[PDB]
């Protein structure tokens, strides 16, 4: 209130969770783009685009470690069930080399024949 | 020297907003209660 | 089309020759780890959960105090819970220690 | 039920979840205290403590890997979108260096020019 | 020149609701709105 009467005093009650967490606004960087529903890793966050990004513009990025069903792995490899899910920054495809990728999940449904992969995301580690 | 505080009964609510699948609507009830004893009122007796 | 599929709570595997798993109780599959919602039998498909939860159990080795905050590993070989820290793999994490029942409350990792 | 007229059986049917482990009970020890809406690390569980407690006091620590607003950070470092977030027992404060701190979260709004961080809670291990 | 564009001009929805933690339902506001401004319409001043 400006200008009012008496100068009341402000107390500022605290609060820490801001938000579910389920998905988080990201800023693209110059030699980025995004289309939805499709994977990224992007500010060192790993999830589904919900929205089709550009350039230098913001995208929101889903991370609820839930399931996801992928297309977009190397196929040369072979993805069974249980093993650990990589992403390839370089390639910008799944993979179960962890040379240096980030571990992004782990399958559930094995490889099948139209390259589509279940697994579980995982807590963007 | 014994003083009841019933401030909410008792109430039971269900709800499966965002739990899983295989999980239904989870029951769950609850209460605000309180109770003053006190130290001048009893005597203890053995047998 | 959606990427998510489902809300990832459960998952669903497929029984080897050398796994046999009862009703609501721990068991490393195809590496999920996860309490079955089925009895299962070989080459049978049952339903884990990895809700990231607080679980209870007493299929621990009685050997070593849980205390709370002690991480909590799952020995494939014996088929128990223990603190061993070794390369059993690690499963939670406990939030209630041991009773004079051998009872623990710890909650649920998400499989990394 | 004692004085029962007939000799029943009675048979438990299993149940693991005990709880949605949101969220863990925990007890002060000597050297610890709280109080509401701040983080804390208490026996190896890491959340917000929504209450306040001094000695040998039950507090409960919000886990539940939502997004949080913390400030308290190590006013030094810059804190980007998308860094890791360890948690500096001995100072008490969140901090980006990984000496022998706990892995807690990573950052979702960058350091702004008054210090304040949204982030992601990470699941305890 | 300037149009206001409302689909949802507001909707205050209890949201949803953690029984486990007794939270109560999550008061959410949401507006689906949009603006069309122009600059044939508009001349700036100073002082």
């Amino acid at each position: 209130f400006k200008g009012q009467p008496t100068p009341s005093t402000i107390t500022q009650i605290t609060r820490a969770k801001i938000s579910d967490g389920k998905s988080v606004r990201v800023i693209l960087s110059e030699g980025e783009s995004t289309k939805t529903q499709q994977f990224y890793l992007i500010n060192g966050f790993f999830g589904v685009a919900m929205q089709d990004g550009e350039k230098g513009d913001e995208v929101t990025l889903q991370i609820e470690q839930a399931e996801y069903e992928t297309d977009n792995i190397v196929t040369s490899e072979a993805f069974e069930a249980g093993k650990l899910i990589y992403w390839d920054n370089t390639a910008k495809k799944f993979t179960t080399t962890s040379a240096s990728n980030r571990l992004v999940g782990r399958v559930t449904d094995g490889k099948d024949s139209n390259n589509v992969i279940w697994f579980i995301l995982l807590p963007q580690q | 020297g014994f003083k009841e505080l019933i401030k909410r009964d008792l109430t039971t609510e269900v709800g499966n907003a965002d739990l899983s699948k295989l999980v239904e609507n989870q029951i769950v009830g609850h209460c605000y209660r309180g109770a003053f004893a006190a130290v001048e009122e009893n005597v203890q007796e053995i047998s």
